[PDB]
RNA sequence: GGCCAGGUAGCUCAGUCGGUAUGAGCGUCCGCCUGAAAAGCGGAAGGUCGGCGGUUCGAUCCCGCCCCUGGCC
């Protein structure tokens, strides 16, 4: 739920792969992995990354 | 550093052009005598892994 | 970025306005910022002085000649028949100014006591301060100058400056635009406090102007996502005026410096009611007003001076001469207010949050209107914050507020800001807080915070106000009243959670490699996944080596740095060096991490929809993108293996520990795993083993290259290993020894063999012709003495016979020796010793 | 983003705006010494002075660009 062009998206200052416009990034936290997890699991999840 | 300033620029341009050429033949000895150890390492060490 | 710094004094007063008498500590508004979502970066108290601190008005200026710097014997009058005499450094003043003198006895921030000096040959009864001296700025360059008719010659210092005040340093949260302002803030208050709130810039208080006809031609192109535009003229302004001091302090305080009485209202109604303003110069003014998109490769040189490079993207604000403005970031050097400025006229427009954080972030210009945009400015206050604008200009400039206003608000034009209903049940902020706050808190904070709440039974239908956008879903709204009501009163109740597996196979080895290792002697590093600079090149790998296909940052910190490891090697190395060159010469390290191994260049992936699940393909798809970043264990060692001790001098490091390395990690992982030569740079060619898991390589261990060691600085002698553990399946074994009661029966034989013939090759044959009779076998010695001939040496290997249902005869156990020697004679070439 | 400050031996730091950094403390090495050590005394080795170019007979030093920290907003 990160809006583009927002300052709660634009801030969050990340390490971005190159080259520009790649949508491919070191990334800034773990909740990719929470992402993948109710993606991939059954419900409930109760997950630790 | 010594010398005249009328005579540095003559007996300095002699002073580098001789250390080059011992320069010059020092780092192709120095390579020569590396590659001849990068080629004799392999055997002259070699052990039962 | 998202600071706001305002004083406690403008904050109460807006308060105050609906909850007369509303006082609270700089301690207790602390908390309930911090109670209500509200960051408290800082709490600066102004000053404090104490003693003669007053006004003076400098009456004459003496330049004392004959020093490096000038230096200025001044009169200053404090209030008294008798002027003080006092001497001052600073050359921002001049005869007629009214200044902040500090007498002697007074004291300055902090413990600065004043007191009668002689300085220059002269006697200084007192000092001019600067505003850093006085706590009340950051301003040291010269003397703090009141605007003229601030305060009368003894006045005392700390009432006119108001050091009693206190600045708080806000780090407003991206979702809550609304609260950088004194508007926003104080209404947070007063919802906090259940307090009556008077909206600032609500009619009431900022009563309407007059409307008899339009201020501007204006042309704008719905393209560029401008949700309002309001120009309003003020002619007559006076030149020589200046903004009083209670408008520069509150600038001040909040961070602006004040510069002309027409850019000083612009950016104090900004800070007061949150929306931003500018003020046009309308004589260079020539023409249509037009607001459209840049077209490529434009420019436009804004009111810094500084020519600026536009995008298609990017919203401007023209004439029929040249660029007037960039809409939403900072306005040009065309139309910008000037000393010899007579009419002005005032712009208040909305402009697309987006469009203005794209355009300030590509040309790097995060303005107060920039960063006050780009969270969504509250588009129903554009004309009272223009009124606002113009009312309080021409009350200070002296001019005259023109009838005209234009007001574009959309084709077709929009006469209600408000947001979208939403739809909630009453209990639902209940339900995700745990809590059952009593009845009508729901209806009642949704409410305070502006929204108008309508009752359908047990559905709330709930439309926010204009200045709330982050108000969508009902989730929304239900922070609004938890943080409201206080997180602190949801109870602490543990989550029914399902019964669990545990650990994975995987993450169970993990530990146990870390740990063996660690009882090994190995230290833990976290290893960088940013490679050194060339460190490949001091490898020596060719320009095709896989290890070189790496993947690179665009923004590293080091920009010499920007790949990211295929190996984990580099970084215990760089780890080696430090423990080395400080004075840590024996070290064994090493890493369990990942890798980033692409095998393509950097090939991105659509935006999916995020209204749904992406699909399973999709899924497959994102993960493909992604380079391979398989789990690395590696370990690098030098110096002294072993200490010296009342034992002996120790032993240095070798290869053999390295190969230790390997059979540590593989017993913890409950693998069998074989070693064989290799050249493999950067290890040494003749000191270097590739561990294979049955036929499967998993990674190479040894000695470093000799030149390789040369040119990255490392110890001689360095040694590394390095295992892919995906490489290694997990494996579960389920043993069933069968302890034999039979005696055993030992003998060793000796078998001469070519000096490349590996030692494991020569037990395996010695295993493959014994049988099963052989329950073990060791070798415990190898000789290469003149008598075995050259390139070639001699092994023995201790024996172990036994019989699961028997006892051997020395003949049984030799029978088995014999086919041993056999096996070894056929595989390895083996001769027996003799 | 401008203007300053800086990057110097293995570590922590001095010091030079053209031909030797007569570099310091500790670290490394040698001798006397000890059974073997260390200290002490007497001595050596090691920097290509951040990187790439340029000016010059010759650059740690002057010029340009770039990388990395500090001060400054
Ligand atoms: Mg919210
Ligand atoms: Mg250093
Ligand atoms: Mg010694």
């Amino acid at each position: 739920n990160f809006p583009a062009d927002h300052p709660a998206r634009g801030e969050q200052d990340t390490f971005y792969i190159a080259p520009e416009d790649s949508r491919q990034l070191l990334r800034t936290h773990t909740s990719p992995v929470q992402i993948r997890t109710l993606l991939a699991r059954e419900l409930p999840v109760y997950i630790i990354s | 550093a010594v010398l005249p300033k009328e005579q540095r620029a003559e007996a300095g341009k002699r002073v580098n052009a001789a250390r080059n050429a011992a320069q010059r033949s020092y780092d192709e000895r120095l390579a020569t005598l590396r590659a001849e150890r990068d080629a004799a390492v392999l055997v002259a060490e070699g052990i039962d892994v | 970025s998202n600071a706001m710094r305002l004083p406690y004094s403008w904050l109460r007063e807006v308060v105050a306005v609906g909850a007369s008498g509303w006082d609270v500590t700089p301690g207790e508004l602390e908390q309930t910022l911090l109670r209500i979502g509200h960051e408290v970066e800082e709490v600066i108290p102004l000053g404090p002085v104490d003693g003669p601190v007053t006004v003076g008005r400098v009456a004459d200026i003496e330049e004392l000649t004959g020093y490096k710097k000038p230096i200025r014997a001044c009169a200053v009058d404090i209030g008294d028949r008798q002027y003080r005499e006092i001497i001052c450094g600073a050359t921002n003043f001049a005869v007629g100014d009214l200044v902040v003198v500090a007498l002697p006895g007074a004291t300055l921030p902090g413990g600065f006591t004043i007191s009668a000096r002689k300085a220059y040959g002269r006697n200084s009864d007192g000092m001019i301060c600067s505003a850093a001296e006085l706590n009340l700025g950051a301003d040291h360059s010269g003397i703090l100058v009141l605007p003229p008719g601030a305060a009368e010659p003894g006045a005392d210092g700390a009432g006119v400056l108001g050091l009693d005040d206190v600045v708080f340093h806000l780090a407003i949260t991206p979702d809550r635009g609304y609260c950088m302002s004194v508007r926003g803030l104080a209404r947070e208050l007063a919802c906090a406090y259940d307090l009556d709130f008077v909206d600032p810039a609500s009619n009431s208080r900022v009563p309407p102007l007059p409307i008899e006809g339009p201020a501007w031609p204006l042309t704008v192109q719905p393209e560029t996502g401008v949700r309002r535009f309001a120009l309003r003229p003020v002619i007559g302004i006076d030149p020589a005026a200046v903004s009083p001091w209670w408008l520069q302090r509150r600038l001040l305080l909040c961070g602006i410096r004040a510069t002309c009485p027409a850019v000083d209202v612009t950016n104090y109604v900004m800070l007061e009611l949150g929306h931003p303003m500018h003020a046009h110069d309308r004589n260079r003014i020539s023409g249509t007003l037009g607001v459209r998109f840049a077209r490529s490769g434009e420019t436009a040189v804004t009111l810094d001076g500084i020519e600026r490079k536009l995008d298609t993207a990017d919203v401007l604000i023209v004439d029929d001469a040249a660029t007037a403005a960039i809409g939403g970031v900072m306005g040009a050097a065309s139309t910008e207010v000037r000393a010899d400025s007579t009419d002005v006229l005032l712009e208040a427009a909305i402009w697309d949050p987006a469009a203005v954080s794209r355009t300030q972030r590509r040309l790097h210009l995060p303005s107060e209107a920039a960063r006050r945009y780009e969270r969504t400015v509250d588009p129903a206050i554009s004309v009272a914050a223009l009124d606002r604008c113009a009312r309080l200009l021409a009350d200070i400039a002296g001019g005259e507020v023109s009838p005209t206003l234009t007001d574009w608000r959309g084709d077709p034009p929009c006469d209600d800001w408000s947001p979208p209903p939403i739809r909630m049940g009453v209990d639902v902020p209940d339900r995700i807080a745990g809590v059952a706050y009593p009845q009508g808190t729901t209806a009642r904070r949704l409410a305070q915070i502006g929204a108008v709440v309508t009752h359908d039974g047990d559905t709330l239908t709930v439309t926010p106000p204009s200045w709330r956008p982050d108000l969508r879903q009902p989730a929304d709204l239900v922070e609004e009243v938890l943080r409201l009501e206080g997180l602190e009163v949801i109870p602490s109740v543990l989550p029914p959670a399902p019964a669990g597996r545990g650990l994975t196979a995987g993450q169970q080895r993990r530990r146990t490699i870390g740990r063996s290792l660690a009882l090994s002697g190995y230290v833990e590093i976290l290893p960088t996944p940013f490679l050194p600079a060339g460190v490949f090149d001091l490898w020596g790998l060719e320009a095709d080596d896989s290890r070189r296909m790496t993947t690179r940052v665009l923004n590293p910190l080091e920009a010499d740095r920007p790949q990211l490891a295929t190996t984990l090697l580099p970084a215990l190395l760089e780890a080696l060096v430090r423990n080395v060159s400080r004075g840590l010469v024996d070290v064994a390290l090493f890493a369990i991490a990942q890798v980033v191994q692409p095998t393509e260049q950097t090939r991105g992936v659509g935006l999916i929809p995020v209204d749904r699940r992406p699909t399973d393909d999709e899924i497959a798809m994102l993960d493909a993108s992604l380079p391979r970043q398989p789990q690395h264990v590696a370990a690098v060692l030098a110096g002294l293996r072993e200490p010296r001790g009342p034992w002996g001098p120790g032993r240095p490091v070798e290869a053999a520990d390295a190969f230790e390395a390997v059979r540590i990690i593989a017993r913890a992982s409950r693998v069998d795993v074989t070693l064989r030569p290799a050249q493999y740079l950067p290890w040494h060619p003749g000191r270097c083993a590739q561990v294979f898991v049955g036929e499967s390589s998993v990674g190479h261990a040894g000695q470093l290259h000799p030149a390789v060691i040369e040119r990255s600085g490392l110890p001689k002698g360095t040694c590394a290993v390095e295992l892919n553990l995906d490489a290694i399946p997990c494996s579960a074994p389920l043993p069933a020894p069968r302890v034999s009661p039979y005696p055993a029966v030992f003998q060793d034989v000796s078998l001469v063999v070519a000096a490349d013939i590996p030692a494991q090759a020569v037990a395996d044959a010695v295993r493959a012709g014994a049988g099963d009779l052989l329950e073990d076998i060791a070798l415990f010695d190898v000789f290469t003495g003149p008598q075995i001939g050259e390139h070639r040496k001699s092994l023995t290997f201790a024996l172990r016979f036994r019989a699961p249902d028997r006892t051997l005869t020395e003949d049984d156990a030799s029978a088995a020796r014999d086919a041993a020697v056999q096996s070894a004679a056929e595989r390895v070439g083996a001769v027996l010793r003799g």
